[PDB]
């Protein structure tokens, strides 16, 4: 029970641990039950470990290190793209040739070009950002060269080979590949992302509307959504419980009303003629 | 017992009032229960508040509005409208105008600018909808959403004070903190109430 | 919609013996179901609200106003030339201990010092007595009172 | 000052007798006004019930 002070080299392994994983470390550790965050610290250190292992060996890669090093920008990329293809969808969907021109395209070239001119604007001022606007610029003029189908399959084959790019940089990125396959097949955040890249392959295969499946899926994610979801779902067997409660309660109206009320329960409606 | 043998001969139904007796036992929902329970007494008191506000209302509107009060009613087959005057079947139409909405809006005659009276009367509509479907109801309501915080600061209180600080002994573990008697055994070897008994 | 089981029945108005029983069963059902039950589910949520922002505030203000594998709280380092912030930083970073841990399992078991040695015996076998867990060695004076 | 007024008013005691029970005053006026009300308010037609 004496205190002691000692100086070391730091290991020449130890420069190998990223920024993100450090404040990761930093903000997600929790006090156990005595008041004392050492207990968790010391598993995570183990894994934090095997982790600095992987990234020494995967720093030999470099094509496969330049790949996984720029993962939020495959993100970014996929994201913008669903909600922009998303959108098309969602306002052109008679289609049957959409292409006539019935007084459409005017509105239509009136709205893109006051979209070119705030885009113009946008980049002028704000000249750092907006990198995206130019080629939500370009995919709009593509739209008024080729037809709708052509452009829409075009973004759909851009979003299928940008999601599996980013797989590969998801692989990369963590340390579950050398452990094996049914390791990463345990993995939850592994099956979301292919079950998005299945999503996303079967929409541009079969009937194509499954892009709100992803949108909802991919906006679901961000931090303070998720918080308030997690508000609503953290105390959800009260909410169930008391939705049953709900349940019984109406079950005793109903068999009130029809034991005394039984002939006051007739209802307006409007038949469809055959 | 007795509902459930009363089920299986006379009737049966019953089987819904033994099913609200037993799913309202469990933990959380009795907890929620207790929640809107526990500070019943304000919550009646205001309800009594809302009653003799809408008797009030029921006055004034008898008093001044008294033809305005025709309802729309289909009969059943043995002109589609009615008129009450007897301040009971005022009060029972006040009441029956106390949800759906506006209020008194959207069953009375909406007299719509022609008659001199259509000052007042927009004035009496939107007074009412103002005190009493905002006021009251968002103050039985505040009522409840207060019970909840406060049955949680206890719970927590409770939780915090039970786990932080020794049993009968009082101390608060941070007293235990260093000098090779710890608070995890000084729960268990030395203050142990299981001894005691 | 609002009422309840007002405004979808046949409205008796008054005529039949049964309006007094009809008027009483849909006020009864619009306060009981419509306002408690639905109040019920809303203050669950508003209260899980309140929770998750009281465990939030608590988990920053003890990140921030206190030590990390240290312990202290920030008011025992008012004076006496050692202040938090440079005991944060300097004697009791986390990325030190990080680099202790990997520096045990790294070398190579033997030829190391002595305190490495006694630190690597209480990891591979047994528990983690080794940390500070309130003690700092800044706080402490020096020892000419008693001698 | 207000021990001072109870001392002189001790002397009272008729006065001070129908200034102790002045809850129950209040008791009785409060439900008579509220079974009253509730007579007021269930018959209003009047003319002859
Ligand atoms: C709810 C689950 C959806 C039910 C799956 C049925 C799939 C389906 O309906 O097939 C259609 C393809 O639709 C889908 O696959 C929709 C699946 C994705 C949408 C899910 C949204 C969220 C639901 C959960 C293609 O047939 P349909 O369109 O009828 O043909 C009519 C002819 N038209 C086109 C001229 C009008
Ligand atoms: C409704 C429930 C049924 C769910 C349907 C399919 C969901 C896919 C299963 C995996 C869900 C998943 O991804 O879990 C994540 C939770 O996110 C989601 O739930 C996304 C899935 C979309 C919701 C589907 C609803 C369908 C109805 C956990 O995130 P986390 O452990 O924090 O670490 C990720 C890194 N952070 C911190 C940046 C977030
Ligand atoms: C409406 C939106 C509310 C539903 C959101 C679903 C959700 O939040 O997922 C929950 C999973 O529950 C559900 O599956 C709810 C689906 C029910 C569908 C709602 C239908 C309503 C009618 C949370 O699970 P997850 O965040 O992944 O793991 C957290 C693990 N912890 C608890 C250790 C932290
Ligand atoms: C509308 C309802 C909102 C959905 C709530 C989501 C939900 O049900 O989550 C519960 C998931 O478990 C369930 O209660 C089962 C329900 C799963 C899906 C059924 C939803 C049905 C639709 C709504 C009725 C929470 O798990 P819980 O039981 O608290 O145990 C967690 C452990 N704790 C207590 C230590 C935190
Ligand atoms: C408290 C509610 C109890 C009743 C209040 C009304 C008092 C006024 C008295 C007359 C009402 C009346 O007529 O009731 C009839 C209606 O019968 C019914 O079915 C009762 C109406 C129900 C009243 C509201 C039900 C409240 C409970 C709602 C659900 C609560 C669930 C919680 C479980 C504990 C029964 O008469 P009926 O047997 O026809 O024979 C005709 C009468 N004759 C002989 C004079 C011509
Ligand atoms: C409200 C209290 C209920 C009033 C008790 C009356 C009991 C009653 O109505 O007797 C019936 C039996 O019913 C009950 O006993 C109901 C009692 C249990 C229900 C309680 C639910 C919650 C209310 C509080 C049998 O007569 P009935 O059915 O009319 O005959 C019509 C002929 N049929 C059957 C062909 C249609
Ligand atoms: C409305 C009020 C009128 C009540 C009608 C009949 C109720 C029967 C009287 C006894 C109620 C009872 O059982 O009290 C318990 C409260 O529970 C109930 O109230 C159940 C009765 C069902 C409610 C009837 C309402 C009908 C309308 C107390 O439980 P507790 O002291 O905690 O110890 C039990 C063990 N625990 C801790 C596991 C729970
Ligand atoms: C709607 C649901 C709300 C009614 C639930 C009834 C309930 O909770 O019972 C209460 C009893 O009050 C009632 O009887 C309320 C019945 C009123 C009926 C509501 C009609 C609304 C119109 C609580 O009594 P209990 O938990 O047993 O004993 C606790 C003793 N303490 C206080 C020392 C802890
Ligand atoms: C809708 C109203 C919800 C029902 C509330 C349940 C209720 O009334 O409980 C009260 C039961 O007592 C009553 O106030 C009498 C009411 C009993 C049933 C009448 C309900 C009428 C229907 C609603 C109008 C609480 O008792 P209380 O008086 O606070 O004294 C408890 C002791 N304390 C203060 C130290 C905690
Ligand atoms: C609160 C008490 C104050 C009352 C204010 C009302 C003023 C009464 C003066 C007459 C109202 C008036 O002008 O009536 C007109 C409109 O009616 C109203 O003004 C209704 C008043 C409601 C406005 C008050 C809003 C805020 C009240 C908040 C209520 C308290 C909570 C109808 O216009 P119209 O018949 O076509 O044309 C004739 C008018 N000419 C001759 C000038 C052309
Ligand atoms: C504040 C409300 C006071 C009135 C606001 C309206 C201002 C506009 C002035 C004209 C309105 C008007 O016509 O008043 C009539 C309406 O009388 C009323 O009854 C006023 C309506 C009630 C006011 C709104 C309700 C306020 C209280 C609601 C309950 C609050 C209870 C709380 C108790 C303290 C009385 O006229 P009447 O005597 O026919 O004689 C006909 C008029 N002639 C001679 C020119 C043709
Ligand atoms: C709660 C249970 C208590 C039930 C109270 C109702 C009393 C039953 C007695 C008969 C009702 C009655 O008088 O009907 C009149 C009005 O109907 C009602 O009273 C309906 C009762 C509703 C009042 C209760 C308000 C508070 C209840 C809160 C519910 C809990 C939540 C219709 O008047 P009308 O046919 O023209 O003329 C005939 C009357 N004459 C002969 C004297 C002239
Ligand atoms: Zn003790
Ligand atoms: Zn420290």
């Amino acid at each position: 029970r004496t205190m002691e002070q000692i100086v070391f080299p730091v290991p020449s392994i130890c420069e190998f641990l990223t920024k993100e994983s450090k404040l990761r470390i930093y903000y997600t550790t929790e006090r156990d039950e005595q008041g004392s965050k050492i207990n968790d610290f010391f598993l995570r250190s183990e894994d934090l470990f095997n982790e600095m292992n992987w990234q020494k060996k995967l720093r030999a890669q470099p094509v496969l290190y330049w790949c996984a090093r720029n993962m939020s920008f495959w993100s970014s990329i996929s994201f913008n793209l669903a909600v922009l293809m998303n959108l098309l969808v969602a306002f052109f969907y008679p289609f049957k040739g959409v292409r006539g021109g019935t007084l459409e395209p005017h509105w239509s070239g009136l709205l893109w070009t006051a979209m070119l001119i705030s885009l113009a604007i946008v980049i002028a001022l704000p000249k750092p950002h907006g990198i995206r606007a130019l080629i939500a610029s370009t995919i709009l003029r593509l739209i008024f060269s080729v037809g709708l189908q052509p452009t829409l399959f075009l973004l759909g084959a851009f979003n299928v080979c940008n999601k599996i790019i980013f797989l590969m940089s998801f692989v990369g990125n963590c340390g579950t590949f050398t452990r094996g396959y049914r390791a990463m097949v345990l993995d939850v955040e592994f099956l979301y992302h292919l079950l998005y890249l299945l999503i996303c392959a079967m929409g541009l295969f079969v009937h194509e509307f499954f892009y709100s499946l992803l949108l909802f899926d991919l906006v679901y994610r961000e931090e303070t959504l998720l918080n308030v979801i997690k508000s609503v779902t953290r105390n959800g067997r009260p909410i169930i419980l008391t939705a049953a409660l709900a349940l019984i309660l109406v079950y005793l109206f109903s068999i009130v009303g029809y034991l005394f009320f039984k002939d006051d329960f007739i209802l307006e409606v409007d038949r469809l003629p055959n | 017992l007795l509902i459930c043998a009363m089920g299986l001969f006379v009737h049966e139904f019953f089987y819904s009032l033994l099913l609200f007796d037993l799913v309202y036992r469990e933990e959380t929902l009795l907890n929620v229960i207790k929640s809107v329970t526990r500070n019943g007494r304000p919550i009646i008191l205001t309800a009594a508040l809302a009653l003799i506000l809408v008797y009030l209302f029921s006055i004034v509107g008898y008093l001044f509005f008294k033809d305005d009060f025709i309802l729309e009613v289909d009969r059943l087959p043995n002109k589609e409208h009615t008129c009450e005057t007897l301040l009971m079947c005022i009060v029972t139409v006040l009441s029956h105008g106390l949800r759906s909405g506006g209020g008194v809006g959207d069953v009375l005659r909406k007299p719509s600018k022609e008659e001199p009276l259509f000052a007042a009367r927009v004035i009496y509509d939107l007074l009412f909808f103002f005190m009493v479907i905002i006021i009251v109801l968002n103050l039985i309501f505040g009522v409840i959403i207060d019970t909840f915080a406060d049955l949680r600061s206890e719970k927590q209180k409770k939780e915090e004070i039970l786990k932080t600080t020794c049993f009968i002994c009082g101390l608060e573990r941070d007293k235990f903190d260093n000098k090779t008697v710890t608070f995890e055994e000084h729960i268990k070897e030395e203050h142990n109430m299981w001894h005691y008994l | 919609s609002g009422g309840g089981v007002g405004d979808v029945l046949r409205k008796p108005s008054k005529e039949e013996p049964l309006f007094a029983a009809r008027v009483i069963y849909d006020l009864l059902f619009f306060f009981m179901v419509i306002i408690i039950v639905l109040n019920l589910i809303f203050g669950v949520i508003i209260d899980t609200f309140a929770d998750l922002r009281s465990e939030k505030q608590k988990k920053e203000e003890i990140l921030k106003t206190t030590c990390f594998i240290c312990g202290l709280e920030r008011d025992k380092f008012d004076n006496k030339t050692v202040t938090f912030e440079e005991h944060i930083k300097e004697e009791h970073n986390m990325w030190h201990y990080l680099c202790f841990i990997v520096l045990v399992k790294v070398k190579d078991s033997t030829e190391y010092t002595g305190p490495e040695s006694y630190v690597a015996e209480m990891i591979r076998e047994r528990n983690l007595d080794w940390f500070p867990r309130m003690r700092a060695m800044s706080l402490v004076s020096s020892d000419s009172e008693g001698e």
